[PDB]
């Protein structure tokens, strides 16, 4: 359980937008851990991980 | 995950 720390922008490509104080979940990262997928109200994609926190 | 890096944090 994660909350977002600053809005990002789709760059499409199966990223994904997100905005500060959303909640996601969080399914993985990619080989070099600056890239999360990420699940939020809005869909599923990859977010970056520097932009999310863990909330709780 | 996309082959670019991500942007930095602000």
């Amino acid at each position: 359980l994660f909350v977002a720390l600053y809005d990002f922008v789709a760059s499409g490509d199966n990223t994904l937008s997100i905005t500060k104080g959303e909640k996601l979940r969080v399914l993985g990262y990619n080989h070099n851990g600056e890239w999360c997928e990420a699940q939020t109200k809005n869909g599923q994609g990859w977010v970056p991980s520097a932009y999310i926190t863990p909330v709780n | 995950a996309p082959t670019y890096p991500p942007p930095l944090p602000p």
